[PDB]
């Protein structure tokens, strides 16, 4: 225990920033699937934001969501001020690669380590 | 066996005092190699105000920063060990001010101090997750525009977790988890006999 | 309710269990006695409460906490587990 | 067919490789063209052999010749010398 | 050449060739290695 | 008290009197350049290459054989204890033939580094070398010894820790060779050790010759499951393969050595291995095929039969976690047939109090004994590293062996009371002479193998050792933690399976024939498909296809202990984690998951998915376990008697005889054994 | 040895990219002086470190030395 | 001012590992042995944790070893256990430690060698 705080001095104060990230990129998605001729679709793209912001819903500690924040504002700005380009965003629809199964009997038919 | 002067090792070991006594609130260890560098070390706080003594006192005026480079030993608590190098061109002199940061304790920056730190903070940023409040413009420099984690801590893989390759189907390069042909063969080398008492 | 095994995870040096240990060391040759075939397994646990584990019929186990019980609750409970 | 008995099986894909190209293999095998050297023979029990050119050549190593049986052969060059 | 002939080792080759990267007779990368885990192949007489 | 102090380089450890000097730099944490100094060999001095300063001395000391004095201060990096290396080590290489390159203790060479580390850069012999005929000592060990620096280590080991006293010293002068004078082959279990005991790699592994350099070597740590000692060892693989297994130090288990069996068989892993799911086709051949096929072919006749129709023989190299997940499955189709091959007999209290079944003196507490009752047993041939622990405690202690069986080689001095089980009734009358013996005894342990127990008068013997035990311990007064009954096993997976309340012995599956079968790795002939019901329909679970591939229906590849993250438990019951060195081969998978999955496609599916999962299962069942490395202190002999007295059984005239009864016994034993080119190879040599 | 030759450093005065330019062309002038030293004053010797523990032993010492096997086996791996 | 917190430093979400590698692989905190075949301690002080192997399939052009695991080769070595633990909470990655064993006192003497009755 005992921790100094990063920028947010609770939770509360924490959760205050990650409201305007998301905000921010709600806004921004848009955009972007149009500056970038992305094929997805607003929506699905607005999805993924969500997805993202709560994949790492779980985390408690206030020193952690600061830092997250923080770099998630720098994705933002490399995406808005635009640097990376649509093979960049587009990594993250994962949409080549191929889904893997997590039930136990797919694992058991096709890897050696599960 | 090299040439070692005691000259040095006496004249930066007084400097070492000198700046132990000047900046007492922060110093926490001084020494002098036997390669006769001085190594003055300072809590995590003392980031702004020992780097400005040094690029600001006569008796001792270190104006150009060599560099800025964070070991990362994993064992340690603190894990980074933020080393500043510095120079007088003055006194034809080198000395590092080495300080420790966590992971999600950031430590102060010195862009103020010296504006070569700009980028190098950057670049601890990118490579190791310290983080430098107060910098002007802090993101990544050398890694990917999309790149996931920090690749010079001990803690990442060599090879990564992903790469990239074109894929017709979409038209696009498309990351991929990494598919070594020939992993990294990892050959042990250390002998299990000591050289000597240190 | 067909039984099949009683599985005693008793603890040893722990000071809840020494009821069940207490029953291991003056009844547990009765019981087998009796019951000749069913396998009564002592087993011993730690950092752990003693569990008087039962497997009944077709794969079903069923669990008696045996924590800080007297010397006969254990004996009246195992005798309630092969009714 | 190849130094080690590497010989594709008839049925391994592989061989598609060799579809249309040469499987490359020397004629030259040294098993072979070590055995043609006749044994060196030495009138000193110890011999040494510096594997031919001195510097340009393989560790020095010094045999025994000294079984009667068998004949010494460097584990570098496979020459071998009997008394 | 000419002047200092060179050394003839008696496994050199006479006929020394050029680029075959085009032509069939390329090297094709193969392991020489040979097969590691054998298998027990099943009874071939019905039990 | 008895605490002298005593500085090395004035640190002033304090030492036992009688702790030698080169001790007294351990406990600091300097460690004396050493060569024919091993810390369980006796001390010989040969090399001198340890010489030290103490303060205030005319000459220097050797480390390894000088008690420590008090005040003495070592001086170990004093720059005259490094002329005193940096000169012995001009003489070890001066007679050294330098083919390192060829010499596979490349690495592995305390020479090199000792001379990289310790010695100078250079050398002054212009003179030239020697060279020392070579030895075909055996067909495992491969002696170029024109490298040995006569350190005098084999001679030792293969006299004190084996008793093998053949190998020896022949000579004077630089022509002095450590070789068997005429050319009798080093043949004795534990024969391996000398490899990697020898620093210098003048006699090395010949199977693992030129196949791999140490460098490269990824070393995983694992468990010995070829004999139920339960060895620690070091799986070394490289690129995916194992290229050796060498011992890793267990203070009470394998305290550095490991026996040839499990080092040797590491290639009979290899070969004749099952992979790929095979079942049997209409023309009545197995025919390779995918899981999804095979599973289903087991899954079907699996619903179709109820409980007592469907039995499983497990044995041999199962490990724990494979032996609940098929308990759990066929007790949700309620057959509890679950049998292994091993009979123990199971009459009185068996597998229920954990030390009817349990060697629970420690092989620590071999050490601490006073007279054994070896009873039908080779320990030599059925625990080798346990026969070892009675060596050594038969040399540095003063153990008085008996041994009712065969008279047969044990290494050491044993007393034969007799080749007959009645006779055990001679003693607990206190009719036979070494009733007092015991008597005498303050801290008696009888030693019954298993081996004894798979006669058909088994449950009558251990009926009547109990009986003997009881008596002993009353006329001793032996405290009661120490304990004089135990019993070796010489199976790895049988500890563990009657832990989980396995039933041992296949009589049950005898008396009535199960319409299904599944042979969990057993390649014994406990039952065969004659004996099985007309339908004889056995799937057998198990990596190398030897006695129960070729009468199987289905064939469902599994792992080796190399290859599964499995648990295994040894004699006295501490359990033990083997890792995986290499992934499982061809489309072979881990066994616990196989029958997970049979159970999946049958519809009782086993609550446990992830193996941290069929571990807390274990728990559940059994206690050992679980907790890894911990021996389970408290038994309960005296209840165990009581049911031995209610037990009525004849113990027939036959003699007890071990089915191990000389080494070509010993080799091949187990499926990865007998599938072993190199114990086949050693095998013939015998023969 | 930088302490054993003579050079000038070319400082420039103003800054531009031509006083720079001017300064480079300058430094491989002065690179020239450096050089004619070196060839004029090279000493005989070894190229090497003589420590087998440091730099690696020679190619006939390792063939024919039992001590210069090992320093070259365990340096090189 | 210091802020309080009761939470496990879990730094999972900064570390920048796939999901799969943090909640499916088990490293092993454990001190390393020593190779029988040399007789140097120097290898068996520090602690190690080494994350669980994976699989190494032969590739078919050329025989090399493949791997599709990328904290194979990965070991860290950290000076005592209590710190190796640390590392193991924090990026969430399960542990199983492994006590030192040590080699136990040995009591020699070159006297007894020779004696009477051994
Ligand atoms: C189309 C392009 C896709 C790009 C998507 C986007 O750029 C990537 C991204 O989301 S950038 C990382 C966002 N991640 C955070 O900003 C931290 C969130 N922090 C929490 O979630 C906490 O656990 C909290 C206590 C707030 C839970 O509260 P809550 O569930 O959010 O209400
Ligand atoms: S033993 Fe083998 S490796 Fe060690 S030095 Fe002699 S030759 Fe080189
Ligand atoms: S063989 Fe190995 S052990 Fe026996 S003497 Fe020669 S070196 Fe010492
Ligand atoms: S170790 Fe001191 S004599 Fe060999
Ligand atoms: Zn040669």
């Amino acid at each position: 225990t005992s921790v100094k705080p990063i920028f947010s001095r609770d939770l509360n104060e924490a959760k205050r920033r990650v409201r305007e990230l998301y905000r921010a990129w709600y806004r921004e998605v848009p955009n972007t699937v149009h500056l970038m001729q992305l094929d997805i679709t607003v929506k699905q793209g607005r999805d993924k934001v969500r997805e993202m912001f709560m994949k790492n819903a779980h985390v408690t500690d206030p020193r952690v969501v600061d830092l997250l924040v923080i770099k998630g504002k720098m994705e933002l700005q490399e995406t808005i001020k635009v640097w990376k380009q649509r093979t960049h965003v587009m990594r993250f629809f994962h949409e080549t690669e191929t889904p893997r199964p997590k039930d136990f009997l797919s694992k058991f038919y096709m890897g050696h380590d599960p | 066996v090299r040439p070692r002067s005691d000259v040095t090792h006496k004249q930066l070991s007084a400097f070492g005092e000198y700046v132990a006594e000047i900046l007492p609130k922060y110093v926490q260890q001084v020494q002098v190699s036997c390669l006769d560098e001085l190594e003055i070390c300072i809590h995590p706080d003392g980031v702004i105000p020992t780097l400005t003594f040094l690029r600001d006192h006569t008796n001792a005026q270190f104006k150009s920063l060599a560099d800025l480079t964070a070991v990362d030993v994993p064992t340690r608590q603190n894990r980074f060990e933020i080393v500043y190098n510095l120079l007088s061109l003055r006194f034809n002199s080198r000395i590092r001010v080495k300080t420790y940061a966590d992971e999600l304790t950031p430590i102060d920056s010195i862009v103020s101090v010296h504006i070569a730190a700009n980028w190098y903070e950057r670049e601890v940023w990118d490579m190791f997750g310290v983080f430098f409040f107060n910098h002007p413009d802090l993101r990544r420099i050398l890694t990917d525009y999309g790149f996931e984690g920090h690749p010079f801590r001990k803690d990442f893989p060599l090879t990564g977790y992903v790469e990239l390759r074109y894929d017709d189907e979409v038209k696009r390069v498309v990351a991929e988890p990494v598919e070594l042909a020939q992993e990294f063969r990892k050959f042990d080398l250390n002998s299990p006999w000591e050289a000597f008492p240190a | 309710l067909g039984l099949r095994e009683i599985r005693v995870h008793l603890c040893q040096r722990s000071p809840g269990s020494q009821g069940v240990r207490d029953f291991i060391v003056q009844r547990y040759v009765e019981l087998k006695k009796a019951h000749p075939n069913l396998p009564i397994l002592i087993r011993e646990c730690s950092e752990v409460q003693p569990k008087l584990w039962a497997r009944y019929a077709f794969g079903q186990e069923k669990t008696v906490s045996l924590n800080n019980l007297s010397a006969d609750e254990v004996t009246r409970a195992m005798q309630n587990v092969l009714s | 067919i190849t130094h080690t008995g590497q010989v594709y099986d008839e049925k391994d894909y592989r061989r598609v490789r060799f579809v249309d190209r040469q499987k490359e293999v020397n004629e030259n095998f040294a098993i072979d063209l070590i055995a043609q050297q006749p044994v060196n023979e030495v009138e000193h029990r110890i011999i040494a052999c510096d594997g031919g050119g001195g510097a340009l050549g393989h560790p020095k190593v010094y045999i025994n010749l000294d079984k009667e049986t068998k004949t010494g052969t460097c584990g570098y060059c496979g020459l071998q010398f009997k008394q | 050449p000419t002047t200092n002939p060179p050394t003839a080792r008696k496994f050199i080759w006479t006929n020394h060739k050029f680029n075959v990267s085009a032509t069939p007779e390329q090297y094709v990368p193969y392991s020489t290695t040979r097969k590691k885990i054998h298998e027990w192949v099943p009874p071939s007489t019905p039990y | 008290s008895n605490l002298i102090e005593v500085f090395v380089d004035g640190q002033s450890v304090m030492v036992e009197p009688g702790t030698t000097v080169l001790q007294a730099c351990e406990k600091v944490g300097m460690q004396i350049p050493r060569f024919c100094y091993h810390e369980r060999l006796s001390v010989a001095g040969n090399c001198r290459m340890c010489l030290v300063e103490i303060e205030k001395a005319p000459k220097v000391v050797a480390a390894c054989a000088m008690p420590v004095m008090k005040g003495w201060n070592i001086l170990t990096n004093s720059e005259k204890s490094k002329k005193a290396r940096e000169g012995v080590m001009e003489f070890l290489l001066a007679n050294h033939p330098l083919d390192c390159p060829i010499c596979d203790q490349g690495g592995e060479c305390d020479l090199q580094d000792q001379s990289m580390m310790f010695g100078s850069d250079r050398s002054r012999f212009l003179e030239g070398k020697r060279a020392v005929e070579d030895k075909n000592i055996g067909p495992l060990v491969k002696t170029i010894m024109t490298r040995c620096i006569q350190c005098t280590r084999c001679i030792r080991f293969a006299s004190e820790i084996a008793g093998v006293d053949d190998l020896g010293t022949t000579g004077r002068g630089n022509d002095m060779q450590v070789g068997t004078y005429i050319e009798k082959m080093f043949m004795s279990e534990l024969s391996g050790n000398v490899i990697d005991i020898c620093p210098v790699g003048a006699l090395t592994s010949k199977p693992y010759a030129f196949t791999a350099r140490p460098w490269e070597t990824r070393k995983t740590e694992s468990i010995d499951v070829m004999d139920a000692v339960g060895s620690n060892i070091v799986v070394s693989t490289r690129t995916g393969e194992v290229m050796r297994i060498l011992p890793r130090m267990h203070e009470d288990i394998n305290e550095e050595w490991i026996s040839d069996k499990t080092r040797f068989a590491y290639d009979g892993l290899k070969r004749q291995r099952l992979t790929e799911p095979m079942v049997r086709n209409e023309k009545g051949l197995l025919t390779y095929t995918s899981w999804e096929d095979a599973l289903s072919r087991v899954a079907g006749m699996l619903q179709n039969f109820e409980g007592n129709a469907v039995a499983a023989i497990a044995g041999g190299l199962v490990d724990a976690e494979a032996l609940v997940a098929l308990k759990d499955l066929l007790n949700k189709v309620d057959s509890d047939n679950l049998c292994t091959e091993e009979i123990f007999p199971t009459e009185g209290a068996g597998t229920d109090l954990r030390s009817n079944y349990l060697l629970n003196t420690t092989i620590a507490g071999v050490e601490e004994a006073d007279v054994v009752l070896l009873v039908g047993t080779n320990p030599r041939f059925e625990a080798p590293l346990f026969n070892a622990r009675i060596r050594k405690s038969w040399l540095h202690n003063d153990l008085k062996v008996a041994l009712i069986g065969s008279p047969v080689d044990l290494t050491y001095r044993y007393d034969h009371l007799g080749d007959s089980p009645k006779i055990l009734q001679d003693i607990a009358s206190g009719r036979h002479s070494f009733c007092e013996v015991l008597k005498d005894a303050k801290k008696p342990m009888v030693v019954l193998g298993s081996s004894a127990l798979q006669r058909d008068d088994g449950a009558a013997i251990l009926v009547a050792v109990s009986n003997m035990v009881q008596k002993i311990r009353v006329t001793t007064g032996v405290a009661a933690e120490w304990k004089v009954m135990n019993i070796l096993h010489r199976i790895a997976s049988q500890v563990a399976a009657l832990d989980l309340g396995y039933k041992p012995g296949v009589e049950a599956i005898r008396k009535n024939p199960p319409k299904m079968l599944f042979l969990l790795g057993a390649d014994g002939g406990c039952i065969t498909r004659q004996d099985l019901p007309k339908d004889c329909f056995i799937v057998y679970q198990g990596h190398h296809g030897d006695v129960g591939a070729p009468m199987a229906d289905v064939i469902l590849p599994g792992a080796a202990y190399t290859e599964k993250s499995a648990t295994y438990v040894n004699t006295e019951g501490r359990a033990q984690q083997t890792k995986v060195a290499v992934t499982p081969p061809g489309l072979a998978r881990e066994d616990w998951k196989i029958i997970r999955a049979l159970s999946e496609i049958a519809g009782i599916t086993l609550p446990y998915d992830t193996l941290d999962q069929v571990r807390n299962r274990l728990e559940e069942v059994s206690p050992n376990l679980v907790r890894y490395d911990d021996i389970e202190e408290t038994n309960y002999f005296q209840q165990a008697s009581e049911l031995a007295k209610l037990v009525n059984q004849e113990v027939l005239a036959d003699p007890l005889v071990p089915p191990q009864l000389t080494i070509k016994d010993f080799y091949m034993t187990d499926s990865i054994s007998r599938a072993s080119q190199t114990m086949a190879k050693c095998v013939k040599a015998v023969t | 040895v930088y302490d054993q030759v003579e050079f000038d450093v070319p400082i420039g005065s103003r800054g531009d990219c031509y006083d720079r330019y001017l300064c480079r062309v300058e430094e491989m002038r002065q690179s020239l002086r450096i050089i004619e030293q070196c060839l004029n004053k090279m000493p005989p010797g070894e190229i090497k470190v003589d420590d087998a523990k440091v730099s690696p032993p020679k190619r006939a010492e390792m063939k024919t030395s039992m001590e210069s096997l090992i320093h070259h086996f365990k340096l090189y791996t | 001012q210091l802020i309080t917190v009761d939470e496990k430093l879990d730094i999972t979400t900064l570390t920048g590992v796939p999901e799969e590698h943090i909640k499916t692989r088990k490293v092993r905190i454990f001190v390393p042995a020593r190779n029988n075949m040399q007789s140097g301690v120097n290898n068996t002080k520090k602690w190690k944790m080494e994350f669980d192997t994976r699989e190494r399939w032969e590739n078919p052009l050329m025989g090399w070893a493949s791997t599709a695991d990328p904290l194979s080769n990965m070991v860290l070595t950290f000076s005592a256990k209590e710190d190796a633990i640390a590392f193991a909470e924090k990026n969430g990655w399960s542990y199983d430690v492994e006590e030192k064993k040590v080699p136990k006192p040995k009591s020699k003497s070159y006297g007894a060698n020779f004696s009477w009755n051994k």
